[PDB]
């Protein structure tokens, strides 16, 4: 959702957000506003955000409007999300191979929450990688 | 493909969701109040 | 260009994108067994990148067919004649090495007998003067 989630205007802002959540985890969604997949992801995350609230936080990035972070993914640039804790990038190994970012839509709200939970746990442990409970290997 | 490579710095059931979003946006546009 | 060996200019980068087209063009303008060497027009980027033929090879259709037939005949004759015909090993050159050639090619021995059958005067009269040729001939008149 647009009204539900908080959205970011610039790269500096994004960086600040990433840094300044000490306690919570930070899911950024890097995506082009008017895309299907991105929209779907946002919708999913709207639901999740409220739930996960006390452990995670969700943010949005118009990737065309804020082009600072094409370092993150070598200009692959589909409509992705990324996970952050203590300003460290957090690495969520699915089947996909892109251990960096989930570049794909998941539909099970609960499933999404679970993966977020997992990554939070990993971050707390200190781990950089975390194996998702789920597999994926379909949604490349 | 080649073009894409060189230009490496420069550039079903979702329907309901889309509708929901779009309508919301329209509503927002209609009321840009305090 | 060779001497230079990495530049990475913008124009150069741009030019590359038309490489498969160029390749295709090159393939199209291949010399045929009747011909000796295809003296062909070209387009080229100022670097020495993206060199492609810009001639489009067109033929007199029945003439072309005739030529092809002649070539076939020649091949048949060759087959009839030689016993241990040399199968050309592939890949032809040293893979590890970089065996190109320009200067040598330029100042090489005479273009040795391409494939074209002998043509008697009585039977096949009016073609043999202009038959096995580049464009092919019957090109000025």
């Amino acid at each position: 959702a647009s009204v539900l989630l908080p959205q970011l205007r610039t790269g500096w802002h994004v960086d600040q957000a990433i840094v300044t959540e000490t306690k919570r985890l930070v899911v950024i969604r890097f995506g082009r506003k008017n895309d299907r997949q991105c929209m779907i992801m946002d919708e999913l995350l709207s639901s999740i955000a409220e739930r996960v609230r006390n452990f995670a936080v969700i943010y949005l990035c118009d990737i065309d409007e804020v082009s600072d972070f094409d370092e993150m993914y070598e200009l692959t640039d589909p409509m992705t999300v990324m996970f952050f804790y203590h300003n460290k990038h957090m690495m969520c190994d699915f089947g996909t191979g892109n251990n960096n970012k989930l570049n794909f839509i998941v539909d099970d709200k609960q499933e999404m929450i679970d993966i977020l939970e997992t990554i939070f746990r990993g971050a707390r442990k200190n781990k950089g990688l975390v194996v998702s409970p789920y597999d994926y290997n379909h949604k490349r | 493909y080649i073009g894409n490579l060189i230009t490496r710095q420069f550039e079903d059931a979702y329907y309901d969701l889309e509708l929901r979003n779009s309508v919301m946006d329209d509503i927002l546009e209609m009321m840009p109040e305090s | 260009h060779s001497d230079m060996a990495n530049t990475d200019k913008k124009a150069f980068l741009g030019a590359l994108k038309y490489l498969p087209h160029a390749i295709l063009k090159l393939l199209e303008n291949m010399p045929h067994p009747w011909e000796q060497a295809k003296e062909v027009k070209v387009l080229y980027h100022t670097s020495g990148a993206i060199t492609f033929v810009n001639e489009t090879p067109r033929v007199i259709e029945p003439v072309y067919t005739a030529q092809w037939s002649a070539t076939w005949i020649a091949m048949r004759r060759e087959k009839r004649d030689r016993t241990h015909f040399k199968r050309m090993r592939f890949p032809p050159f040293d893979d590890d090495e970089p065996p190109l050639s320009y200067e040598q090619h330029i100042e090489n021995i005479e273009p040795l007998d391409p494939i074209n059958l002998p043509l008697d005067s009585q039977d096949d009269e009016y073609v043999k003067d202009w038959l096995y040729d580049s464009r092919p001939l019957e090109e000025d008149s």
